[PDB]
């Protein structure tokens, strides 16, 4: 009989994601006046580029062997879900919202307009600045990484999502993922179309569309909320 | 049955409304911050671009695109009034944080000099609007304009110490032109910077007014769009393929 | 920081930064250094950098570790865009105020619109102190002293917490009942109307009411407290008085230019005249912030950053006084760690290999001539 | 895939006429002297769109980045086009 | 002037040309000024009689890299080999799927519900193959281009 | 009318027009009056009005009740 909720996967999924961030936020305050000023010399090579490297290799890592447990774990047999199992199942998947919802916040708010600020103080000399290393190939990796889990754990523990494809949390989850192809257009924005460092030119659009497409959040909200309610505690709630 | 009691339901939906709302507000912090960085920042950033006509004009009309969707969502389905207060406030958490910590914390810029702009009173009056008319079409019209023309009314009040001129080298300077000049953003030059520069049709002490006026009526346009783009994604959709 | 990475031929073509002084090298908080210097805009300008119609003479550091005082271009101070000439020289001043301590690199640079950014040569310079002590005074027309660093801070903090103190009490307002699934289920079930009472009605109108009134309060209250207020000063500033220099009497015609692509070093022919003013000898090549000098004919004394300067770097085949009239065909050598450390040598994958330069030419007394030579740039493999 | 194995796919072709010429004392490419040599009388040289050079341009990273936003926006088109060409396959009969 | 040129409004400039003969025949030949933003500016025709064959003519380029080669006929057979080997590829990938019935009745078991079993274990090896072919190939190719011309721009 | 309501320093930066005659100051219809004098174009001209490129000679009335019979900038129709 344990409990519906796990306050204990909970509080990891916040606190996993407020410490790795608050640590990569001091390495940045650390080693990003000292070495990540000037793109040609070997301190930012053992500094930006190693953290670079070593962080698409784990990406990488983590994405594969995550999402592939997911999928071999997948209940085979999901007519035999007890109504309790189904709702603890549901809060699970809620804790899984909540770990992506928080690592949206982290890497499309928070490391976004931080390099919009780092933008604003240096001049720009490469592709591969701190801002960018942090920004680009890390904080969106880890929210697709996130994004990704959550919605195969959705199709593949909920008897709710696991009828079809879900389009909103198809739009939701993938749509911010195109955000990471779209820093081409970035690249190829401020290398050739503008000379100038503005925030607001038409070359960062594409960004600010696929950020629409995490509004499709309120569609799979509405089904999620179904989820919970279709094994017999929107009765029991509505009395 | 998946509860065993109704306290016991009473208290899962609490708990699940509480991780709701957690979702809901930090996805809507990630994607509005993002939309309006990219949208408006550059006037968001700097006290010396907060002008008369091309912050008033843009300002309400890019933000305002959230929070059609979101209320379009949350009062049609669960009768929640607060969608556009929400959006306000979770951009405004994200940008006085990013202010704080890395505007100020990482390159020290002066807080006064990077401070984002008030938000709140378009948000309460679209909310209210929607809630007391209770019609999309009415709450557009009505809310839209009071959203636009109450911009630059609500931020008047922070930035007017920073209009006060002097003399600076023999030139006249506003205290937040000062603010710029001294403080060296070297990435953006001063002829970035989207301001009001005098045209020979500018007339008589209207700038302010007629950008308000035209930033409520593209703020109506964009409410109008935008109510339909979230009807559209809030569909509870499921595919095969 | 940044031009290393900055294509070599457009850091040739564009601007060209000549003698500068700096005032101090190490500098405490509060402390002022000046950068004084002469720049000249390259007659070749690149076709795709729009012409400096509208440029801004700006200050290249990590951030406000310093604060730029005043800036002047021809004696004229320029706190907004300037309109600068093809083929004009111009002296600019630039007077910094320390801010934070440690040591920063610190570059002379012309922000041109459709162009892009053009540094010049970096100084690190040292800043010794606290920058708790850094103060920022400003007197305002109406009698008023203000410090700039913290001045309408609070004033700031205390609106944004109010109105967001707002917005949270009236979600907070809703918040305090079931939200998202009983809700829900009543709206589809058709109870709707039920979930909105004649009290919540009157609480909307009252919050609606309230912010109106205290937006237009707050706005007469800030009118009245400050009632005399300007717009946002800004326009590109026209003529600017540009250098009136003697022409050079020295005529410089480029035969051939060349570098070899492994390679540390550049080549040239060049065909000497000189047009009175006495024998003269080339002394200093200037190519992009780099500058090569024959230490026999000239030494600096400006403290001009190390890593850019190569003492010896200027070898001339015969660099003897040329006579008035003398028509001499030199072979000059520009070598240098620099060429590869400012990767210079990446003119090797530029859509355009052609180079532009300024010569120094000094005679018996000391007077110097500045000629300005361009040519195309030929690579050099085998 | 498409959008980045266009140039290295076409990279064994188009290298022999990359090989630095000195033409008449000016740098120029082995296809720039096929351009100069061959008279295109309704084609003057300022038409060409190829690259020129920027201040923004950095080191070494022009054919890559344009790689990666070509294989960017091919995917926006590959998507919209799917649809399109859907719509093209309808088997509809009209009365009027 | 290989490139484009800057010119100021009232000023006179002296221009050469110095062209080679090709072709046979008699030719009215012209200098001209195409302008951007603007279009041709034609100046005054002459008529230039070529004599000659066509087969005789050469146009031998000497690189940096200290090779001399002909213009007409240099990198030709280059690129129709390459153009050749992918084109004979993509002909190969058709007619592997050509041999069996193609339009009818692969769309009959389509619509009847039997389109999994229109494709096969084999089918599914060879498209493997053929990809993996595809990228070592052009990988290769661009290492033996980049080690036979090591010096480009 | 319509100068007044036109910014200060717009006006002030422009043009300067200086020695200028009118030939009469009460004509008949059909009667001709010449209006002459000397314009100067400001060398600091505001960025936000384009260089006169292309520049148009006018006459500011509340219509046709004159009709212009010709117009001259240096001797030239
Ligand atoms: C479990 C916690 C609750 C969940 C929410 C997360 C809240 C956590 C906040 C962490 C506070 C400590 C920050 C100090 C780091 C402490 C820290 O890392 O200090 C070192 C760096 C400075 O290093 P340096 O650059 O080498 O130094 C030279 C120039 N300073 O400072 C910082 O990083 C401080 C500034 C940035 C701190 C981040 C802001 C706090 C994060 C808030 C997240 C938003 C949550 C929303 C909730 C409403
Ligand atoms: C945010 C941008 C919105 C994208 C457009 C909306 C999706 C397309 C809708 C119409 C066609 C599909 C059917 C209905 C949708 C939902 C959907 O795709 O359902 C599966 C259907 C098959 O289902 P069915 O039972 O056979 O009948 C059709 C369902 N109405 O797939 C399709 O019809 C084709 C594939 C669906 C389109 C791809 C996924 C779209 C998600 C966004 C892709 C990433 C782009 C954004 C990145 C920045
Ligand atoms: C390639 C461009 C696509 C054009 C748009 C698609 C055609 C229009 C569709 C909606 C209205 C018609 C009904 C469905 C289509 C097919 C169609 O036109 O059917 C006949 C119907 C009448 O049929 P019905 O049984 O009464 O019910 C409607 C059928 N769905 O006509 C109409 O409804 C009006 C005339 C149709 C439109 C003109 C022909 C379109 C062909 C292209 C014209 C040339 C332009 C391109 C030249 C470069
Ligand atoms: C010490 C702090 C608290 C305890 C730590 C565990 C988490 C906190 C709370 C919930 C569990 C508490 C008790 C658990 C005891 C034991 C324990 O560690 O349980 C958690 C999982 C087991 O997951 P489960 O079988 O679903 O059952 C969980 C319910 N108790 O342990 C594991 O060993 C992990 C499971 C296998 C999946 C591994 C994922 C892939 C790892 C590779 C890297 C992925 C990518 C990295 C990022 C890029
Ligand atoms: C689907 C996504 C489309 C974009 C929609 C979101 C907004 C994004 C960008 C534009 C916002 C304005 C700020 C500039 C940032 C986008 C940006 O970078 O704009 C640069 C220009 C100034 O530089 P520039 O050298 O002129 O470059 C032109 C590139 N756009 O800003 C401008 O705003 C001026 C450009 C002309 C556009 C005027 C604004 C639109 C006026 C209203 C008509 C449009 C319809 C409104 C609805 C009724
Ligand atoms: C509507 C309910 C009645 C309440 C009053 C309404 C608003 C106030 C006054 C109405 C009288 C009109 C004259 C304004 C005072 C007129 C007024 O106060 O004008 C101030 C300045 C002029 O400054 P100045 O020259 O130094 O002053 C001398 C003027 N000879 O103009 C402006 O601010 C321009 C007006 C603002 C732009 C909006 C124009 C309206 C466009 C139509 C669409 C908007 C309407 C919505 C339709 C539903
Ligand atoms: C149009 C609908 C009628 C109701 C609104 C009244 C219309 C007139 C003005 C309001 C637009 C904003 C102010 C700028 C005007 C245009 C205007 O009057 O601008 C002049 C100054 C700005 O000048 P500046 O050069 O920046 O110097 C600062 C001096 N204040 O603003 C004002 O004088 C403010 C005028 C009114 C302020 C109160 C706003 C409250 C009304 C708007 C909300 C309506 C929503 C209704 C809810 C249903
Ligand atoms: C700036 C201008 C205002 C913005 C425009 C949107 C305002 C309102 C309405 C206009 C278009 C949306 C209405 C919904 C379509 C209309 C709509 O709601 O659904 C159409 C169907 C629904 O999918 P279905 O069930 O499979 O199809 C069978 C019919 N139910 O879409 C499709 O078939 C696919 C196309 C849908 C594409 C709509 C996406 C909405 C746009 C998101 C982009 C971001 C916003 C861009 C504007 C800036
Ligand atoms: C940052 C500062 C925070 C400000 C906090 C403001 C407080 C907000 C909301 C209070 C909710 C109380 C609702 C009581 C209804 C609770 C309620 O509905 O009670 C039944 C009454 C019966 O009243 P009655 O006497 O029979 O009839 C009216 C005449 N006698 O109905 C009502 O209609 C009562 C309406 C009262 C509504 C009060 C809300 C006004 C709030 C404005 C706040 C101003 C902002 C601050 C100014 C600086
Ligand atoms: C993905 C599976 C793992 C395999 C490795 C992936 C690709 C290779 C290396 C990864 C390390 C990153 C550093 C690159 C080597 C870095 C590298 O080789 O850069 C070469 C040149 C730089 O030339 P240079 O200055 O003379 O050299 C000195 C540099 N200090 O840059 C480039 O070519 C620019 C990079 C190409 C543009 C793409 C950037 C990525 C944008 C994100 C979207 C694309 C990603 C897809 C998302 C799914
Ligand atoms: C991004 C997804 C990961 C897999 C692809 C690897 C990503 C990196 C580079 C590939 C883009 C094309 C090359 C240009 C890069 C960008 C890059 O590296 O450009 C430099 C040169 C071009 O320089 P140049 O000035 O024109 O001089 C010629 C010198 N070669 O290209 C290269 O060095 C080629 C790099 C790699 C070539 C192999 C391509 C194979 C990979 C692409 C196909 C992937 C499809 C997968 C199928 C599922
Ligand atoms: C560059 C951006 C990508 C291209 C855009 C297309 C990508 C995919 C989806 C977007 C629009 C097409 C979806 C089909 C409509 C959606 C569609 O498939 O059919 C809608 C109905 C079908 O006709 P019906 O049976 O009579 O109506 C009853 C509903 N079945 O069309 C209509 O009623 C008429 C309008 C249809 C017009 C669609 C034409 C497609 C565009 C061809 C132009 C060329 C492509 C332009 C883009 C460059
Ligand atoms: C212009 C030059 C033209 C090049 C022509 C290339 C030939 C193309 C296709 C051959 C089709 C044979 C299919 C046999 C399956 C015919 C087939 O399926 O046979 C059953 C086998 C059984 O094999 P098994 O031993 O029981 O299991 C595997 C390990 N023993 O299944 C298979 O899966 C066999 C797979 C064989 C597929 C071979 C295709 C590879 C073609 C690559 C061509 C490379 C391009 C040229 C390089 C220069
Ligand atoms: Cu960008
Ligand atoms: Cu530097
Ligand atoms: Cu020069
Ligand atoms: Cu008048
Ligand atoms: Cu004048």
């Amino acid at each position: 009989e344990a409990p519906l909720l796990d306050k204990k996967w909970l509080t990891f999924a916040l606190a996993i994601y407020t410490v790795f961030y608050l640590w990569v936020r001091w390495y940045e305050g650390v080693y990003g006046w000292s070495a990540g000023l000037d793109s040609f010399a070997p301190e930012f090579e053992t500094y930006w580029m190693n953290f670079l490297y070593t962080e698409i290799v784990l990406e990488i890592v983590t994405a594969s062997i995550l999402w592939g447990y997911l999928w071999k774990t997948r209940d085979r047999n999901l007519a035999a879900l007890t109504p309790r199992e189904e709702l603890r199942r549901n809060f699970t998947h809620l804790v899984w919202l909540v770990a992506y919802a928080w690592a949206i916040y982290w890497g499309a708010s928070y490391f976004t307009e931080q390099d919009g600020t780092w933008h604003q103080t240096i001049v720009r000399d490469t592709d591969f600045t701190p801002s960018h290393i942090i920004e680009f190939y890390l904080s969106y990796p880890i929210y697709i990484i996130t994004g990704f889990a959550a919605f195969i754990y959705a199709k593949t523990r909920l008897p709710f999502f696991a009828k079809g494809i879900s389009l909103p949390y198809l739009v939701l989850v993938v749509g911010p993922f195109m955000i990471l192809p779209n820093v081409g257009l970035n690249e190829w924005g401020h290398t050739f179309w503008f000379m100038e460092e503005l925030f607001v030119a038409p070359l960062h659009y594409g960004f600010v569309i696929f950020g629409w497409l995490a509004l499709a959040v309120m569609g799979t909200l509405t089904q999620t909320f179904y989820s919970f309610a279709q094994g017999g505690l929107g009765q029991s709630l509505c009395e | 049955s998946a509860v065993r009691s109704h306290a016991e339901a009473v208290q899962v939906s609490r708990t699940i409304d509480w991780m709701a709302l957690f979702v809901v507000f930090f996805v809507i912090v990630g994607s509005y911050h993002i939309h309006a960085m990219l949208t408006m920042g550059d006037w968001d950033f700097w006290s010396d671009w907060k002008d008369r006509r091309l912050w008033v004009t843009v300002t309400p009309i890019v933000l305002v695109t959230f929070p059609a969707a979101v209320q379009s969502y949350l009062w049609e389905r669960y009768r929640l009034p607060w969608g556009a207060t929400v959006c306000v406030l979770g951009l405004l958490l994200g940008e006085w944080i990013n202010r704080y910590f890395n505007f100020w914390g990482w390159t020290y810029f002066p807080i006064n000099f990077v401070f984002p702009a008030s938000l709140v009173p378009g948000a309460i009056i679209l909310d209210t609007v929607l809630m007391l008319s209770g019609s999309y079409l009415f709450t557009a019209i009505v809310g839209a304009m009071g959203w636009g023309l109450i911009f630059y009314p609500g931020n008047w009040p922070i930035i007017a110490p920073l209009h006060v001129p002097v003399e600076y080298n023999g030139m006249l300077m506003s205290i937040a032109d000062i603010q710029g000049y001294n403080y060296v953003r070297t990435g953006t030059p001063e002829y970035i910077r989207m301001v009001e520069k005098g045209t020979l049709r500018t007339f008589g002490k209207d700038v302010a007014p007629v950008s308000a006026f035209f930033s409520a009526f593209m703020s109506i346009l964009i409410y109008f769009m935008w109510h339909f783009i979230g009807r559209w994604f809030s569909n509870e959709r499921f595919l095969q393929s | 920081h940044g031009e290393k990475s900055q294509a070599a031929f457009m850091r040739m073509r564009t601007i060209h930064w000549y003698d500068l002084s700096w005032s101090k090298e190490k500098v405490k908080i509060n402390e002022t250094v000046e950068i004084k210097g002469k720049f000249h805009v390259f007659e070749g300008w690149p076709e795709t950098v729009d012409e400096p119609d509208v440029a801004f003479l700006n200050v290249g550091m990590p951030g406000p570790v310093f604060i730029r005082k005043e800036s002047y271009i021809g004696g004229q101070l320029v706190p907004r865009s300037v309109r600068l000439e093809i083929g004009k020289t111009y002296d600019f001043r630039v007077v910094l105020k320390a801010r934070r301590p440690g040591d920063w690199h610190v570059h002379t640079m012309m922000n041109v619109q459709g162009g892009g950014p053009i540094i010049g040569p970096g100084k690190w310079i040292t800043v010794e102190g606290s920058m708790s002590e850094f103060r920022n005074p400003v007197t305002t027309l109406t009698g008023q002293t203000v410090d700039l660093e913290n001045y309408n801070e609070g004033n700031t903090y205390f609106w944004h917490a109010f109105w967001f103190a707002i917005g949270v009490a009236w979600i907070g307002y809703w918040s305090r009942r079931p939200i998202f699934i009983p809700r829900l289920l009543m709206v589809d079930a058709g109870r709707a109307d039920e979930l909105v009472s004649a009290t919540d009605r009157k609480v909307a109108m009252g919050f609606l009411a309230a912010t109106i009134l205290i937006v237009v309060m707050a706005m007469s209250s800030a009118n009245s407290k400050y009632p005399i207020t300007i717009p946002l000063q800004a326009g590109t500033m026209r003529g600017m008085k540009p250098l009136e220099l003697p022409a050079p009497t020295v005529s410089v015609k480029v035969e051939d230019a060349t570098y070899r692509v492994p390679g540390r070093a550049m080549r040239m022919k060049l065909t000497i005249t000189n047009h009175g003013n006495s024998p003269i000898r080339l002394g200093e090549f200037y190519t992009a912030s780099v500058r090569f000098l024959d230490s026999d004919v000239y030494k600096d004394t400006t403290g001009y950053p190390e890593d850019l300067l190569a003492e010896d770097g200027l070898s001339v085949s015969d660099n003897s006084p040329l006579a008035p009239g003398e028509t001499r065909t030199v072979d000059v050598t520009a070598s240098d760690a620099a060429w590869e450390v400012y990767r210079l040598s990446d003119i090797i994958y530029d859509p355009d290999s052609r180079f532009a330069g300024l010569l120094f030419f000094f005679d018996a007394t000391g007077n110097r001539q500045v000629v300005q030579i361009d040519a195309p740039l030929i690579p050099s493999f085998m």
